[PDB]
RNA sequence: UGGGCGUAAAGGGCUCGCAGGCGGUUUCUUAAGUCUGAUGUGAAAGCCCCCGGCUCAACCGGGGAGGGUCAUUGGAAACUGG
């Protein structure tokens, strides 16, 4: 019953890959725009344009996609979740997909890719995944 | 793909054969099947399940039917460019990137087409059926999956080679 | 390139049977029937030209498949002007797939001809010319259109890809990329460049091979 | 334990002259036994495991818990695991007493530094499976110079590998520098032998 | 980490509900969980890393690494919790 509206803009983005719209709303929430705008600087999405209304709502996201088809995510998953806390230190947090993929993970400073995290040598709780 | 071009001979290495029988009123007609794959060593692998009453028939119904199709199989730092799990007929294979001096590391037929894939080293597990068809279709359905990342990059105007690896 | 004009008449055709992946391609509904958008016609038909007039420079040959009533009368007149290859009347399993075995049809077809006039006549027993001729009979019409190919063809043509989905589907299973009308009912991801426009009709299959036909004639007016 | 069969055999075994070189195999094609005149079967793969593991193994003569020793140990080392591991076997005193070319065969150069005439720095080593450090001297020792075996040995000539140096007028020399892997061409596959031991 | 439950083993007959588990968004605050530095200890041997010594090896030794929902203390406020 919406228990975690992060994991549910997930199923949406990925949901909206299978369904190759151009775009899709999700409700309002900084933490939701901070990760998408994660996704914008990562490039796998083309834009995103919140559009308010009382109170919360709506971000429109604009699904970018490859000159020659094909999906530009291969995969998505959220690894978080709740029942099952999840922590990871700086030097322990994995590559996924090697060099392509790249982690989401919260940290004190804010949300970060693995790189930057890497660079910032700051720990946090991991978000997603996207690859 | 585009396409799928064979304009290059192989040593055609047999993976599998087994004999096959069939109930008929009066009798039971007997019918091979073997199965067959092509790999030039050059990062190119393809497949050919050929069945006939004859073996000959057989391994060369398995040789057109390799020449039928073909995998782009691609080969950073002459292994797989990245880890992937691949479940067909509930029969699931994972593979993985390995050090250049592990080796090739699988099960027969996989390691055969592995071999055709010419990869220096691989990690790899079987999982669920044992069966080396559902093998063979979810290895290369995986090798088929597989691509570069440099080909992504290539992909979206973000930067070539984001993460060492 | 097609002008308005000649869509003016060609508007519109299914309905009820619409296939919702199409749906960017129909304009609104009205009464009951669908109406096609005529910008992206003119816009497919455009990109269609272009296709069309850069396989003419290749050299390759064309497929002109035609199947369904008051539709195949039209390819006929079509592929007889142009000189292209054609298809009748239902297309035969294998004709573009089995390849080797046809061209050993056209070679029987070759032979029989040949049978005509060498003078095998008046030397084998009458029941037996009797019964070749009439199976000659039962060739001519399949094979009319078979007579003026060989090679695989760069190309085909389709009056309606939902009757000849499983012939797209060998062309798939090929490489060979498929020019073609699409119909709302027909999805347009079996066909690389569709063609939006209605079928049915005599004039509807009539016009568009017309200005491809056109567009064949003149591309290939150069030659040297 | 090692030596006690024909040997010439094993190599007829093996259809490949390594080692070698000086095996003819020509003088009886057929493989070894009734079953050699008969065409060739192929062989399962984890036959094809052992039967190039041996392979490798005959032209040493090294027994299989040592050579599994110095393959689990050229696996813990970083870096190429064929190359640390084919140098690992080239490290072998008795390998390089072989390439020195001291000894017709590796097995009588073993023996011969069971006598112990050959020095290492000057000083004496008994044991064939001495390791090689880079630099260290090799040769006859002064009180067995005069032999007619050795010297028999000495007559031949045969091309120095790049890795190693040696000069008959003192009958001494040395081993430079570490071999590449594309200095020496064996007939087996290293992708292979390190195959052999997934575990 | 790393399996399921239509028909192979396997969804409770159904419901009300305590304990328990989980829980929308905005803002501030708290620093429990978390992230990070420093300190204390986590014996030696042994395992691992680079080296030395019994003729190599086993065996033996030098330094380093390794190992705690560990403890103490200074910070980080995004997440979870108050």
């Amino acid at each position: 019953v919406m228990t975690d509206p992060i994991a549910d803009m997930l199923t949406r983005i990925r949901n909206a890959n299978m369904v190759r719209h151009e775009k899709l709303e999700i409700p309002a929430s900084k933490l939701k725009r901070e990760i998408a705008e994660i996704l914008k600087r990562e490039g796998f999405i083309r834009d995103v344009e919140f559009v308010e209304d009382s109170k919360q709502g709506i971000i429109r996201v604009f699904l970018k996609y490859g000159q020659n088809n094909e999906r530009v995510i291969t995969g998505l998953k959220r690894i978080s979740k709740p029942g099952l806390r999840v922590y990871a230190k700086s030097n322990e947090v994995p590559r996924v997909l090697n060099g392509l993929g790249i982690a989401i993970i919260s940290t004190s400073q804010g949300v970060l890719t693995d790189k930057e995290a890497r660079a910032k040598q700051a720990g946090g709780e991991v978000l997603a995944y996207v690859w | 793909r585009r396409i799928d071009p064979s304009k290059l001979e192989l040593e055609e290495r047999l993976v599998t054969v087994n004999r096959v029988a069939k109930v008929v009123k009066g009798g039971r007609r007997f019918r091979f099947a073997a199965l067959v794959v092509v790999g030039d060593k050059n990062g190119h692998v393809g497949f050919g399940t050929g069945k006939a009453q004859e073996v000959p028939e057989a391994i060369r119904k398995a040789v057109e039917d390799a020449k039928k199709n073909l995998i782009e199989v691609p080969m950073v730092g002459t292994t797989i460019p990245h880890e992937i799990i691949g479940r067909f007929g509930a029969g699931n294979i994972l593979l993985k990137p390995a050090s250049e001096g592990t080796g090739v590391i699988a099960g027969g037929p996989v390691r055969a087409v592995l071999e055709l894939a010419g990869v220096a080293d691989i990690l790899s597990k079987s999982l669920g059926s044992n069966t080396p068809i559902n093998m063979i279709r979810a290895t290369l359905q995986g090798l088929s999956e597989l691509k570069r990342a440099e080909d992504v990059a290539k992909l979206r105007g973000k930067s070539v080679e984001e993460l060492l690896g | 390139m097609k002008q308005l004009l000649e869509a003016g008449v060609h508007f519109g055709h299914q309905t009820r049977r619409w296939n919702p992946k199409m749906k960017r391609y129909i304009f609104t509904e009205r009464n009951g029937i669908y109406i096609i958008d005529l910008q992206k016609t003119v816009k497919k038909v455009e990109e269609a030209y272009n296709f069309t007039k850069n396989l003419a420079a290749e050299g390759g040959k064309i497929l002109f498949v035609g199947t369904k009533k008051q539709a195949q009368d039209s390819v006929k007149e079509e592929a007889q002007r142009s000189g292209m290859y054609y298809v009748n009347q239902r297309w035969l399993g294998g004709t573009l797939t089995n390849f080797e075995t046809i061209q050993k049809r056209i070679k029987r077809l070759k032979d029989i001809e040949k049978m005509q006039e060498n003078g095998t006549f008046d030397v084998l027993p009458k029941k037996e010319v009797v019964q070749l001729k009439k199976e000659l009979e039962r060739l001519e019409k399949f094979l009319g259109g078979i007579k003026d190919m060989k090679d695989l063809p760069d190309a085909l043509f389709i009056i309606d890809p939902r009757k000849e989905r499983i012939a797209v589907a060998e062309a798939r299973k090929l490489n060979i990329p498929i020019i073609g009308i699409v119909d709302t009912n027909c999805d347009p991801d079996e066909i690389d460049v569709v063609i939006p426009a209605n079928d049915d009709a005599i004039r509807a299959v009539k016009l568009l091979t017309s200005k491809m036909a056109d567009a064949i004639l003149e591309a290939k007016q150069g030659e040297e | 334990a090692r030596y006690t069969g024909p040997s010439w055999k094993l190599s007829r075994r093996l259809g490949i002259s390594l080692s070698g070189t000086g095996k003819e195999l020509e003088k009886r094609p057929y493989a070894p036994g009734p079953h050699g005149p008969g065409q060739r079967k192929k062989l399962s793969e984890y036959g094809l495991q052992l039967q190039e593991k041996q392979k490798l193994r005959h032209m040493y003569g090294v027994n299989e818990r040592q050579f599994r020793t110095l393959f689990d140990k050229a696996g813990k080392l970083a870096g190429k695991h064929g190359e640390n591991f084919m140098i690992l076997l080239d490290s072998r005193l008795d390998n390089v007493v072989y390439k020195l070319g001291l000894a017709r065969t590796r097995r009588q150069a073993r023996q011969l530094v069971n006598h112990g005439h050959i020095l290492v720095d000057g000083s004496r080593v008994d044991i064939p499976s001495y390791l090689v450090k880079p630099g260290q001297t090799i040769g006859v020792r002064e009180k067995s110079r005069n032999l007619s075996i050795i010297k028999e040995s000495v007559e031949v000539n045969n091309f120095v590998p790049e890795y190693l140096t040696f000069d008959a007028e003192k009958l001494e020399g040395t081993f430079t520098r570490l071999p590449e892997r594309s200095e020496l061409a064996p007939e087996i596959n290293e992708a292979l032998i390190v195959e052999f031991y997934s575990r």
